């Protein structure tokens, strides 16, 4: 039933007695359900050290991964170029998923095409799909560039992108001068961040490899910036703002911040902003190239060093106080620009906030996950705040990256109780937050199911989620936030200490029980 | 818009395309004539998508894992292949269920074999057998496993049927191999058919020799309701108030046992014809169970459906039918009294999958709204035959619409509201056109039944009449 | 007892059995406490309509006010002037409280002096205290200006500030030319915002009354901006940023954003930034003066119109979409600067966020309180969001303000269930949130006690607090936020929709009970 | 440095002041000589503040309402006068209690008569009488009312004593008039004394001839512990483990009945001498109850205090004393073993109100720290007499320190930590000096007793050794 003045959606409609009785009858009559005592016994077992030991012995099964596949990263990279259409050679189901996954995180349109290879292409491959697909995409969507990646069926059949694109131009499907950079992006190698690196290196090769003779390092007096796979708008914006405040000439190579934030003014803009073709063509004339997320830009690094002859600096992601400091000092050295009064003062305002909030942060224990550069920067900042990052999970991490994070932990007393896990998933992390319970998780929306599981054990065992990472689907507009630079560190600090204080308020809200500590002032 | 203006709009839009694409897309766009009963005279459907044109379609794995198998709550569904497909489809579809997730139910979890290069080069069958043993250890209350194939499995020549048979015999377990690789077919649709045949071949016959079920004359199954936001529960309640006994729900909130009990029912009630007609025809063939199409969108359709279903039973069910209709009369009449004056005359364009593009028209008309364009991602001509009598004369029909077409049709027709999916939503809102998600219900619903109609009406009104829509034009422009 | 490797503070130390038993023995032995059944009975009665009617009949008793006293506002106004020391003539207890109150909100130093009048001054007045106080303050703290307000004992005794300051100069305690603007700020008239208006008009009079004959309206090509009592740093910053982006010349008159946000860099800065004496002397030469918070700047308005001959525009506070648009169109008219592409795009990004979030905001019911301009702007923006502002409380509101808010409510279908309350306090508001329960409160930290009370009746009755206003003492760094302009609207929208989704996640977290609606995607 | 360097630091700082201020301030600043037992030979105290110099002091209302009366949990305390004073003092002081707030306990609420101009002009006594009736209607479980006068009340000639007498008789209610207007005295100190006299005159004698209460030989009261962060509860537990019966706590978590029962105890245990010596001397005069000073900061002082208290009773209490000391020995020894190596040799400057500037020194010394400077807002010379023996030779003492002085002293002495209040905290943090609030405990505590020492040590370590302190200098500067 409904009352027209106060309509109930699924919650709380299905708590009405008639619905509850109906669902009891469904269960008892037809579901042959395990008895509640058996469900409770199994649940309790899944919280134990014995279960954790079996869980960590898995070799074949993955449960609740914390990574995605290469072409998702190729798409995001392509979206950062002016009037560029991401094009994925292969199976169309993939593109529906890529678009939807980004749609839900950015709450924006996400433009991407397929060339709709089907079973028939296994005999002969996808050459015709590339010909008609490039012609059709250019005519219909009027991009100035089509950036080509692959799905797994195209990789397994062995389609030669370079030959197929060259034949499309040879046979008149698209103009010879029309740019069609490409990258092979197999989903069974690496992760989405590997797709970003592959795509970027392909675009860089397209515009520079055959035009190197007239280049002179430093001649344009700029610094190239390569952001990597980045899903916070504020992270593109803070880097541009800091370099502009410092009077540093720069080119941000792959910059989707406009196309992921168009205004709602009565028109749809398929394309907006982005790195220009002239910027990519000119990039070898820069002083140097800085990689913001070096642990997924290794192929780009080899190209930039080997072909552009840039001496890419050994810099960590600019997260937290020390690594933002190091980024600005190295940019100052390269550019010759001093660090301005404005950024010195912003730094000091972050340090002020640290001094103001250190008593509530001290000793707090975190489980956290995400991509390798993000993770290592979050670990570093947590150590700077006097926090303990006790469960560090990077599903798509590697042994070299782990050694680097272990060295960061070893150098801080706040790292004594921390362990780094690579190749492990959110079902592994669920065990750790039961067996060695931290105060909070910092992670993406998939963490809400771990919080749900921990509450089921009891309120005292609940581990609240703090949403920082990708994807975030269950809150609105967090993609506008910043994690880089002093601004990012200020936002992170504020989110962490207020998550602590909101939980303490919950735990002290009980009238005549715990509200002796329900302080007005904290 | 006249028939002649709609025909002119189709030709104008098609001018952008190269000749091969233009000739193809012309066949997939039509101006409704409600007298036609052979839609194969006016529209082509269920063909390949043209490369490069930004189809909205998904793949067979979406149709099998995402749609049919994934909702079954007490089984573990393995996304078998590389990591993408299971991650993008993890908890994106709101196929609601009652259970203890990670313990007896598994719907919003992503189980995967996470193929690496070694698995592609040397095969995934050894990895699959080991994965099954790991599942049994760590998830002992699972009541069966399905293997949802992604693109590489058939391309590399793995034999998941052999692994399923050998492991199923070893563990005395239902293990269901599903060949729903995304390279098969043209859309989600073939995934439905593959999935239905896998239920037939590996699950449905288990109780064929068993006589222990206590049957009644009033036993039915709900076939093709995936319980989006609780849609199947707000349907079930009415069937059971009418005196029927709903043995099974395929597959929203569905259990493997209720699937296995379905051959024991008197009547299969088919909501989603596209996805479940296959197994409904099988059940009639093998078990003699009749099936019938019904529609629980809005009061007009819901009342017509309850009466048609009750007519299959005896006077006692026909009497209870009229008591259910009398109970809910004042509730839906109050919804119409409040919301119809807020929506009367407003025009809607829809674009959805295989059912909803025709099935929700009645509910819009119960609020005085007009559906002026509709179409489907992956419908076949039998769906279009059903659509042409539901749609008004001279309305626009589009099969496998391109992103370009949908934008240009909307620009000319200027609907008051658009109902489509997540890849469409944010485009149209920027254009100043109110948008409602008609897959996920925009995180609302249920929309089925009388209780769903109230929520549907609330939702169309909140969005169409929202104060945000007057604010897109800056006052200095 | 304590375990050294997990030390317990008050929470949860006092939940140990020995402490619980000790507290039970203290109660039973010595407190003569009302029986728990009687406490429960009286609690339940305080939630009823019968209790609410008696509560609303109060004439003499105030409980849990939502206002403070005039000199607090005078101090905040004074802080916004370059190298200016706020000075409160009267009793020193008042100054320790003003400084502490602001210390706790900004987490910054707050500099203010007293002249330490004692009971002895009741015979003879506080003239000597003014003489020695000005001399001592100038010598010790080297301000460039001392801005004088009063405490209530100085007002009751009747000290003539003008005469006392004049005599301090005449007798040589401070140089004639040293600026000592003043204002009478009686705590028994109006509220803290009245103190701000009085202090500001006194400073404006000091620098302009006697020098009008050389002024020409419009001759400096700038617009004066008067912010009023403002405790979000982001509000001073956003107004300056928007006028700068438009190329509009402006003078922000009272600008404490630097002194309330100094860096922690190893030195204490008593003064930083602020409105210059020259800006105030030159202010009559502006094109016009815009009042950002007109409902507490009425005395300022009379002086600016009467003496400077500025045609102050009839503008609401620039909060929400319509009133930010109106502000910018009026600034465009006055300055002759078009509204720039950057602000047009920011506006459309706000409208995008409204489109994206409208389904969760629609129909949501709020109780709210604060100062009059802040409250009316929050009400307006809530109506633009499709929300219902059902309990609108402004303790320091007046009848003319109420009539204005009532007219805004009457013009929207979202105002149908709303009531505006003036002169009522947070004990009145507590009754309303029991008798006519809203979804959330939007208020300051004193709202936490109402949330506590509602939870005690039961989880289903709990009304969560969303902290927007002043003071906010129990969360860190929220004073950095913004509520004005499109940026403030974006921040308020994001806070509201994520508060809604956080609560829905809490209500749907119950395993096999409500988690059917625990969606990954919202 | 030595007495030489500290005297010349004093003289250099005082160079900024005009002559009258310089001459006054010189008398309030001293270099400790621990052999002096007459501090009136080396420092002046409890005098007016010099105008314009940024005293840290509050007023008599703070000392009465804020400190003594406000914690009494089952009374309603009216801040009588205009709205400011009650609002700034609402829930600022962490005087913890157990109760049902708004129902039987009222501590964190702000009750006020919100004076307007008509109340100043024509008087507030009619408003006060009406306010009392409104309190009785809306807060029926209140056990008594106090009237905390703000500045205007005595200035306008209101008669709150007459209102309290007339309404108290009408309603059979304890209604306490308190003349704690902030124009009285020079600081919080006179508000203590005024408050003590109002307890004496209107509450403490109520049960003088009432012998209903069953006394034991082990009955004590905790006098002058306001239970900051639960400090009185972590003190009470030890006194009662030692076999004593704590009849009353003045006034942290205090009830009006426990105050009225206090004249039945055998011994008053005074923690805060400054605020409660007055009523302790009264109780010895009138009832013959002895009193003694004790100190529960840190293990050395808590052990000495327990033994000294137990010596006033019999062998059974002295035996239980040694059992308590044996029980907590391994706990406080573990705290020292962990924290003292982390803090040894670190130097602290303090500035607090009337007790803690001497009382916490032992607890610092238990962690190997040195208190190199201390001072008080509002102490009298009997406090300075007690301080000179607790502080080291040649340390700095400051009475009613100015903001300028404190900053200048800190810049020369360069302590490793400062312990002071909220108006001081953010200044010193910007200078890169670790700071702990020694009024509010920085929202931590308790600090009293064995359990409090653990938290004290944790807190001084977490702040002094925080990683933030190494980060104030930008590496390019
Ligand atoms: S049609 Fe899968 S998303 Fe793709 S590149 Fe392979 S891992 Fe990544 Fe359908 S079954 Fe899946 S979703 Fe595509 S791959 Fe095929
Ligand atoms: S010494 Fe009160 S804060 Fe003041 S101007 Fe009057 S309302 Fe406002 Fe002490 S008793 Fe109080 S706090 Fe001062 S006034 Fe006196
Ligand atoms: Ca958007
Ligand atoms: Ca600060
Ligand atoms: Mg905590
Ligand atoms: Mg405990
Ligand atoms: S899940
Ligand atoms: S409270």
């Amino acid at each position: 039933s409904q009352q027209v003045d106060k309509i109930k959606a699924s919650y709380p409609l299905f708590l009405d007695q008639d619905y509850k009785d109906m669902l009891a009858k469904k269960r008892d009559g037809f579901e042959e359900k395990y008895p509640q005592d058996k469900i409770d016994e199994v649940f309790q077992w899944t919280t134990t050290k014995e279960y954790q030991e079996l869980n960590f012995q898995r070799e074949a099964l993955t449960v609740n991964p914390a990574k995605a596949c290469q072409p998702l990263g190729a798409v995001l990279c392509a979206l950062g170029f002016e009037k560029t259409m991401p094009y994925v050679h292969g199976s169309q189901g993939c593109v529906a998923y890529f678009r939807s996954y980004f749609n839900r995180h950015f709450r924006e349109p996400v433009s991407c095409v397929s060339d709709s290879m089907t079973e028939d292409a296994a005999v002969f491959g996808g050459q015709q799909n590339m010909k008609d697909g490039l012609q059709n995409c250019k005519a219909t969507y009027k991009p100035d560039m089509i950036a080509v990646s692959t799905t797994c069926m195209a990789e397994v059949i062995g389609d030669d992108l370079n030959a197929f694109i060259n034949n499309s131009k040879k046979e008149g499907f698209i103009p010879d001068e029309f740019p069609v950079p490409f990258a092979h992006t197999p989903s069974f190698v690496g992760s989405h961040v590997t797709g970003w690196d592959n795509m970027f290196e392909g675009i860089a090769r397209y515009f520079t490899l055959k035009s190197m003779d007239d280049k002179v390092v430093g001649s344009n007096k700029k610094i190239n910036i390569v952001p990597g796979f980045e899903t916070y708008l504020g992270n593109f914006r803070v880097i541009k703002r800091m370099l502009s405040e410092m009077g540093v000439g720069y080119s941000l190579l792959s910059d989707p911040e406009e196309v992921l934030d168009t205004p709602a003014d009565g028109q749809f803009r398929m394309y907006a902003g982005g790195t220009t073709q002239e910027e990519m063509k000119d990039a070898p004339n820069a002083l140097n190239t800085v990689l913001l997320q070096p642990w997924h830009l290794e192929k780009t690094k080899k190209f930039v060093e080997g072909t552009w002859k840039h001496e890419v600096p050994k810099l960590n992601i600019p997260m937290g106080l020390d690594w933002t400091d190091e980024f600005l000092m190295k940019v100052s050295e390269i550019s010759g620009q001093p660090i301005p009064a404005s950024l010195t003062k912003e730094r000091g305002r972050l340090v002020d906030m640290m001094t103001d909030s250190h008593t509530w942060l001290h000793g707090k224990r975190f489980a956290l996950w995400g991509d390798p550069d993000f993770v290592m920067g979050l670990v570093k900042f947590l150590l700077e705040l006097g926090c303990e990052p006790v469960h560090i999970l990077c599903h798509n991490g590697n042994k070299r990256w782990k050694k680097a994070v272990d060295a960061i932990l070893a150098a801080s007393p706040y790292g004594k109780n921390a362990t780094v896990y690579i190749g492990k998933d959110l079902w592994h992390l669920r065990s750790l937050v039961f067996t060695d319970k931290p105060d909070f998780m910092i992670g993406n929306s998939y963490g809400k199911f771990i919080q749900r599981d921990t509450l089921h054990k009891g309120k005292e065992f609940e581990v609240p989620l703090i949403r920082i990472g990708f994807p975030i689907f269950d809150r609105h507009h967090l993609h506008r936030s910043t994690t880089l630079g002093y601004e990012g560190a200020m936002q992170i600090l504020t989110t962490l200490v207020n998550s602590i204080l909101e939980r303490l308020d919950e735990e002290t809200r009980g009238m005549q029980a715990t509200d002796y500590n329900h302080d007005l002032v904290r | 818009m006249s028939r002649e203006e709609v025909e002119s709009l189709i030709q104008e839009v098609l001018e952008v395309y190269p000749e091969k694409a233009r000739k193809d897309r012309n066949k997939h766009l039509a101006v409704n004539d409600p007298a036609v009963t052979q839609s194969k005279k006016c529209i082509i459907s269920n063909k390949k998508s043209q490369p490069g044109l930004m189809t909205i379609r998904g793949c067979a794995y979406a149709g099998s894992k995402g749609v049919v198998w994934g909702p079954i709550k007490d089984m573990i569904h393995i996304s078998h292949g590389p990591v993408g497909c299971g991650q993008y489809s993890r908890a994106g579809r709101r196929n609601y269920y009652i259970g203890t997730t990670g313990v007896n139910a598994f719907v919003t979890m992503n189980f995967t074999s996470d193929f690496q290069e070694k698995d592609i080069v040397f095969g995934g069958d050894k990895k699959l057998a080991k994965l099954i043993d790991e599942v049994e250890t760590l998830f002992p209350l699972n009541k069966g496993i399905s293997v949802q194939s992604e693109c590489p499995i058939g391309l590399i020549g793995d034999d998941i049927e052999s692994v399923s048979k050998v492991k199923g015999a070893e563990l005395s377990k239902t293990i269901v191999p599903v060949r729903c690789e995304g390279f098969r077919g043209v859309s989600q649709s073939l995934g439905h058919h593959i999935a239905n045949d896998a239920v037939r071949d590996w699950v449905l016959g288990k109780r064929d020799e068993d006589t222990t079920f206590a049957s009644t004359p009033y036993d039915v199954a709900i076939i093709g309701d995936y319980n989006i936001g609780g849609d199947a529960w707000s349907s079930r309640i009415l069937l059971e108030e009418m005196g029927l006994r709903c043995v099974a729900q395929w597959s929203g909130d569905g259990s493997i046992s209720e699937i296995e009990l379905t051959p024991k029912v008197k009547l299969n009630l088919v909501h989603c014809y596209r996805s479940m007609n296959y197994i409904s025809r099988h059940m009639e063939e093998k078990y003699g169970i009749p099936w019938m199409e019904y529609n629980f969108f809005g009061p007009t359709k819901t009342i017509e459906s309850l009466r048609a279903i009750a007519a299959k039973f005896d006077e006692s069910i026909q009497k209870k039918c009229e008591e259910v209709i009398a109970k809910y009369k004042p509730e839906w009449e109050a919804v119409v009294a409040k919301y119809r004056p807020r929506l009367e005359g407003k025009r809607v364009m829809l674009y959805i999958g295989g059912l909803r593009p025709r099935h929700v028209i009645g509910a819009y008309e119960d609020l005085g709204m007009e559906v002026v364009g509709t179409g489907y991602e992956f419908a076949h001509n039998d769906d279009y035959d059903r659509t042409m009598k539901e749609m008004g004369d001279s309305t626009l029909l589009y099969d496998d619409v391109t992103g370009y077409e949908f934008e240009e049709f909307v620009k000319r027709i200027k609907p008051d509201l658009i109902g489509s999916g997540i890849k469409e939503k944010f485009i149209f809102q920027k254009m100043g056109i109110p948008f409602r998600e008609m897959h996920s219900w925009d995180y609302s619903g249920p929309y089925h039944g009388f209780d769903g109609f109230a929520i549907f009406a609330r939702d169309m009104d909140m969005t169409l009449n929202n104060p945000c829509w007057k604010k897109l034009q800056a006052p200095w422009e």
